[PDB]
C-alpha cells in the first residue's frame, strides 16, 4: 500500500491551495477506511486536516473547517484536499494518509498507518528564481590524505526544494546533500558535497544533478580540480 | 409455563472445583439469554454471571469473575456454572434466572429477572460429614403456671446443612418454635428446637423430638422430661 | 443513488441504504449508557460500531442529513460492535435541559427528511431516538 | 454504576403507604428494576425499568424515578407483601426488609441446664430461650457468677410469627465440663423494652 | 484538550532503554492516542495502534503503555537506525491534535571532524560575487564551534551554516559555512581560514587558502 502527493509547490496568497493524493494498493475505502490530510509547518508541529470516506464521508479541523473542502473519486483512485484564501502562515508540507478503525479486541477506532513522502507548498507572492549552480571544484587544500572532497553549491533560488543527484544518481556512497539556508539576501541556499578519494582525481568525471521543479531548470555541472 | 430447574451441589472443600446445571423449558430457550444468581443467607442477593442467547458468553461479576466459568447448550436446553478454586466465602445458593428484550423495538442486554428457578445450596467448607448429638432441653419447674411451660431438645454439632425437627412424629404445631442452624466455632452447626407446653401436660404426656440428619442418615428420637 | 425514506404512522419511520435498513423510533426508553457503551463525536466513531459496510454508512448519512454539528452538537451513544446484541445507535433527544436546543434542531430535522412528523417526544420530558436494523416493510415501496 | 437502597428495615402496618428508596452512582435513567423476596423462595418481578409493572402484579406497587433517584411506593400493602425488597442494574440493594407494627410483647425468659448426657461427653452447653417478643432489638447478657462474653456469642432468631407477629431468641452459652465444675450460679440477664426491669433467670446446679 | 511530549530532545547510547513521556489536559479514555516515527526525510510511520499495541512490521523492542493523561513509549534495545522524532496523537474537542515531538540522538564514540575548505568558483568570481565553502565531514556531537578569518579579522553577517540531521548509517552529523563577499572584496584579501573548533579534534585546526 502506497499514496502520492501531488500540487504545485508555490501558490499566491488569498487564493486556492489544492493536492490530491494517489492511492496505490487497494480501492478507496470500505469498512473502517478514512483518508486523511495531514500538514506539516516550519518548527510548528503536525496538524490534522479532514478526512473523506469511500462513498464521500467529511469530517475537518476546527479551525480549518471554515475554508477547507475535500472530494474523492473512488473510479480512479483518488482524493482532494482545498483550502481557499491561503496566508503565509498556511506554508506547510501536506502529507495524506488513511485513518482506519478495524482492531483484534479493543482499540478499533485507531490512527493513521499508511502515509505519503508529502509535497512541499510555500504560500508566498514573491517571484520564482533560478538557481545558479557554482561547483565545489577538489583544491589541494581540501585533500586530507588518502581522500579528497568536492561538491556543488546551489546558490539563490526560491521557493524550496532541490533535488541533486550525483553522477545521474549512480554515486549515493559518501554524499552529503546539506540543508537549504534561508541567505543574508534572504533566498535558500543548498550545499551537496561527496568524498571521493585522492586516487580517483583525473579519473571519472563529476557532475551535480541539480534540479528546480518551480522554476523548471535543469543544470548538470560539471566538477573539475 | 415457564420452569427453571437446578442440578445439585453441596459440600466442597475451598479450592476442589464443582460443576452446576440448569435445565430449561415452556419458553423458547435459544432465544432468550441466560444467567445465575448467588445468595447467602447473610447477605441477600447478587448477580454472578452473564451469558448473551445462543453463545457469544459475556463477562461474569468480577467478585468471583477470574476463577470459573459460565457455559450454555442450546440442544440440551440446559445452563452451566463451573465453579473452580472455591473460597469459603461462596456459601450461597445459586438460582437461575432469564429475561431478554422489552415489550417494544428493543433486544439488547437486560440485566432483568422475570422467570427464576429454586436455587441449589452449595455450601463451601471441609470439614468432616457427620452426625448430630441430640440433648434435651430440661423443662425446668421455675414457670409452674399451668398454662406456660418450655420444653426443647438440642440438635448439637452436625455436619452439613439441613436438620428438619418435629414433635411427636409431626402431632404438634402450637409453640414450636424451629431455631436456625448456628455454625460454630470450628464447623459443626448446632440449633435448638423448643415447644410451649402447659404445666398439666408436664405429667401427662409424652414429648419426643423428630430429629433427622438425611446426609448422615441419623434419625434421633429423645425423650424429654424434666 | 440516494438512501431511501418512509413513513408509517408516525412512530414507524423507516430508511434503507445499500443492503442495511433501520428502524427510528423516539421514547423514554434507555438501552445505550456512557462507560457501560461507546460515545460517537465524529463519524470516524461509527466504523467500529458495525462490521457491514452500508450499516456504518447510513448511520453516518443519517446524522449528517438531520443536521448533526460533529463540533458543536453533543456526542451520542452506540453499541460494541463485537456484540451479538445487534445493532443500535441511541442520539439524546430530550427537549428539556442543556439538550433543548439540540433537541428543536432535531425535531425540524425529521420534518424535512420524513416531511412531517408530529414527534413522539415529550416538550420538557425525557425522550431518547433509537435506530435499529429491521426488514424492509411490506408497505414501504421500493 | 453502584446501588444504594435505604431503609435498612421498614416497620409498617397493614393500610400505610409505604414507599422505598433507591439511589445510583452512575445517572441511570431507565435501567432499573424492584424484586420481592419472602424467604424461603426466590424474589419475583415487580416492576421493569423503574415506571411498567411485572405483567402479574398487584396495582398497589409503583415505581417513579428517573436519572438516579427511584421509589418504589406501596399504596395499601396486604399481608402478602411483607418480604425483602432489592434494587437491580448490574449492582444490586441492600435490602430494605418490610416488617410489620406491633404492641410491644415481653419475652417469656427461659433458662436451660446442660442434659446430663451432655455433661458426660466433656462439653457442656447452658441454654437460654426468650420466647415471642415484638421489639426486634434484644440483648442478651450471659452471667456466671456475674461476667461472661465467650459463649454468648452463639444466638439465633426466628422470623416474625404468622398468628401474633412475634420473634423468639435461643442464646447458647457454650463451655467445657471442667469451666462448668468451677462456678455455681448460671445467669441469663435479659435487656428488652417490654422488661421495665430487665428480668434474670437463673439455676445454680441441684 | 493539549497533548505535551517531554523531554524535549533524548540523547541515548545504543542498548539504553528510552522512555518518552506524553501527558494529556483532559483524561483521555485511550484508543485515540497512537505513537508515530518520523525519520529524517521521510514519512512518518505508525509504532503503536491505541496506546498498546505494535503496529505492522514494528518490532517489539518497542512498547505502548498508559493510561489516563500519562502515556509512555518505550525502546529497550536501540541501534543507530532508530533516530527519528517521536509524536503522540489524539483526537479530541474536534481536531486530530499531535504532540510536541522528541528528536532521540543515538550516541556513539566522540569523533573528530574531517574539515576541508572551497575557494569560490571560477563562475562565480565573473559575476560579481565570492563564496568561500568550509565543509566539516562526519564528526559527533552536532555541537561545533566555526568561524571565519579574513586576513587574521572575524567576518560575520555574511557567513550561514548548513547541518544535516544524524546520518544513521554511521551516527556522524556534518557542516557547511558560505561565507560571502564581492569581486573587490575578494580582491582586497589574500588569505582566507576557517577555524575549526570541536571536541573531538583537541587543538583548534585553521585551514586556509591563498588568492
Ligand atoms: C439525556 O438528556 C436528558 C435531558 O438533558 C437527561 O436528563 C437530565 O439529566 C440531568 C443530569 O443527570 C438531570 O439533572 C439533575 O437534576 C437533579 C434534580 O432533578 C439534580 O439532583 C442533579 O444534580 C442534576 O442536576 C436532569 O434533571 C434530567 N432531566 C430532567 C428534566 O429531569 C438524561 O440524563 C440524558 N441521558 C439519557 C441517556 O437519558
Ligand atoms: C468494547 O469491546 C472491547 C473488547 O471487549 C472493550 O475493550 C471495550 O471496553 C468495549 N467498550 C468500549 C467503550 O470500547
Amino acid at each position: 500500500v502506497q499514496l502520492q502527493e501531488s500540487g504545485p509547490g508555490l501558490v499566491k496568497p488569498s487564493q486556492t491551495l489544492s493536492l490530491t493524493c494517489s492511492v496505490s494498493g487497494g480501492s478507496i475505502g470500505g469498512s473502517s477506511y478514512y483518508w486523511s490530510w495531514i500538514r506539516h509547518h516550519p518548527g510548528k508541529g503536525l496538524e490534522w486536516i479532514g478526512y473523506i470516506n469511500y462513498r464521500g464521508i467529511t469530517h475537518y479541523n476546527a479551525a480549518l473547517k471554515s475554508r477547507v473542502s475535500m472530494s474523492v473519486e473512488t473510479s480512479q483512485n483518488h482524493f482532494s484536499l482545498q483550502l481557499t484564501s491561503v496566508t503565509a502562515a498556511d506554508t506547510a508540507v501536506y502529507y495524506c494518509a488513511r485513518l482506519t478503525s478495524d482492531c483484534s479486541g479493543g482499540n478499533c477506532y485507531q490512527a493513521f498507518d499508511y502515509w505519503g513522502q508529502g509535497s512541499l507548498v510555500s504560500v508566498s507572492g514573491a517571484s520564482t528564481k533560478g538557481p545558479s549552480v557554482f561547483p565545489l571544484a577538489p583544491s589541494s587544500k581540501s585533500t586530507s590524505g588518502g581522500t579528497a572532497a568536492l561538491g556543488c553549491l546551489v546558490k539563490d533560488y526560491f521557493p524550496e526544494p532541490v533535488t541533486v543527484s550525483w553522477n545521474s544518481g549512480a554515486l549515493t556512497s559518501g554524499v552529503h546533500t546539506f540543508p537549504a539556508v534561508l541567505q543574508s539576501s534572504g533566498l535558500y541556499s543548498l550545499s551537496s558535497v561527496v568524498t571521493v578519494p585522492s586516487s580517483s582525481l583525473g579519473t571519472q568525471t563529476y557532475i551535480c544533478n541539480v534540479n528546480h521543479k518551480p522554476s523548471n531548470t535543469k543544470v548538470d555541472k560539471r566538477v573539475e580540480p | 409455563q415457564v420452569q427453571l430447574v437446578e442440578s445439585g451441589g453441596g459440600v466442597v472443600q475451598p479450592g476442589r472445583s464443582l460443576r452446576l446445571s440448569c435445565a430449561a423449558s415452556g419458553f423458547t430457550f435459544s432465544s432468550s439469554a441466560m444467567h445465575w444468581v448467588r445468595q447467602a443467607p447473610g447477605k441477600g442477593l447478587e448477580w454472578v454471571a452473564v451469558i448473551w442467547s445462543d453463545g457469544s458468553n459475556e463477562n461474569y461479576a468480577d467478585s468471583v469473575k477470574g476463577r470459573f466459568t459460565i457455559s450454555r447448550d442450546n440442544s440440551k436446553n440446559t445452563l452451566y456454572l463451573q465453579m473452580s478454586s472455591l473460597r469459603a466465602e461462596d456459601t450461597a445458593v445459586y438460582y437461575c434466572a432469564t429475561d431478554k428484550t422489552y415489550v417494544s423495538g428493543y433486544t439488547s442486554t437486560w440485566y432483568y429477572f422475570n422467570y427464576w428457578g429454586q436455587g441449589t445450596l452449595v455450601t463451601v467448607s471441609g470439614a468432616s460429614t457427620k452426625g448430630p448429638s441430640v440433648f434435651p432441653l430440661a423443662p425446668s419447674s421455675k414457670s409452674t403456671s399451668g398454662g406456660t411451660a418450655a420444653l426443647g431438645c438440642l440438635v448439637k454439632d452436625y455436619f452439613p446443612e439441613p436438620v428438619t425437627v418435629s414433635w411427636n412424629s409431626g402431632a404438634l404445631t402450637s409453640g414450636v418454635h424451629t431455631f436456625p442452624a448456628v455454625l460454630q466455632s470450628s464447623g459443626l452447626y448446632s440449633l435448638s428446637s423448643v415447644v410451649t407446653v402447659p404445666s398439666s401436660s408436664l405429667g401427662t404426656q409424652t414429648y419426643i423430638c423428630n430429629v433427622n440428619h438425611k446426609p448422615s442418615n441419623t434419625k434421633v428420637d429423645k425423650r424429654v422430661e424434666p | 443513488d440516494l438512501p431511501l425514506l418512509c413513513t408509517l404512522n408516525k412512530s414507524h419511520l423507516y430508511i434503507k441504504g445499500g443492503n442495511a435498513s433501520f428502524k427510528i423510533s423516539f421514547d423514554d426508553i434507555a438501552v445505550l449508557l456512557p462507560e457501560y457503551d461507546v460515545i460517537i463525536q465524529h463519524p470516524a466513531d461509527m466504523s467500529w460500531c458495525s462490521k457491514s459496510d452500508d450499516q456504518i454508512w447510513l448511520s453516518q448519512w443519517f446524522m449528517n442529513a438531520v443536521g448533526h454539528d460533529w463540533y458543536l452538537d453533543p456526542p451520542f451513544l452506540c453499541r460494541n460492535r463485537t456484540k451479538t446484541e445487534g445493532f443500535i445507535f441511541q442520539v439524546n433527544t430530550s427537549k428539556t435541559g442543556i439538550n433543548e436546543n439540540y433537541a428543536k434542531k432535531f425535531k425540524t430535522g425529521m420534518h424535512h427528511l420524513y416531511r412531517e412528523y408530529p414527534d413522539s417526544c415529550l416538550d420538557g420530558k425525557l425522550c431518547l431516538m433509537k435506530a435499529q436494523p429491521t426488514s424492509w416493510p411490506l408497505q414501504c415501496p421500493l | 454504576i453502584q446501588m444504594t437502597q435505604s431503609p435498612s428495615t421498614l416497620s409498617a402496618s397493614v393500610g400505610d403507604r409505604v414507599t422505598i428508596t433507591c439511589r445510583a452512582s452512575q445517572s441511570i435513567d431507565n435501567w432499573l428494576a424492584w424484586y420481592q423476596q419472602k424467604p424461603g423462595k426466590a424474589p419475583k418481578l415487580l416492576i421493569y425499568t423503574a415506571s411498567r409493572l411485572e405483567s402479574g402484579v398487584p396495582s398497589r406497587f409503583s415505581g417513579s424515578g428517573s436519572g438516579t433517584e427511584f421509589t418504589l411506593t406501596i399504596s395499601s400493602l396486604q399481608p402478602d407483601d411483607f418480604a425483602t425488597y432489592y434494587c437491580q442494574h448490574r449492582t444490586f440493594g441492600q435490602g430494605t426488609k418490610v416488617e410489620i407494627k406491633r404492641t410491644v410483647a415481653a419475652p417469656s425468659v427461659f433458662i436451660f441446664p446442660p442434659s446430663d448426657e451432655q455433661l458426660k461427653s466433656g462439653t457442656a452447653s447452658v441454654v437460654c430461650l426468650l420466647n415471642n417478643f415484638y421489639p426486634r432489638e434484644a440483648k442478651v447478657q450471659w452471667k456466671v457468677d456475674n461476667a461472661l462474653q465467650s459463649g454468648n456469642s452463639q444466638e439465633s432468631v426466628t422470623e416474625q410469627d404468622s398468628k401474633d407477629s412475634t420473634y423468639s431468641l435461643s442464646s447458647t452459652l457454650t463451655l467445657s465440663k471442667a469451666d462448668y465444675e468451677k462456678h455455681k450460679v448460671y445467669a441469663c440477664e435479659v435487656t428488652h423494652q417490654g422488661l421495665s426491669s430487665p428480668v434474670t433467670k437463673s439455676f445454680n446446679r441441684g
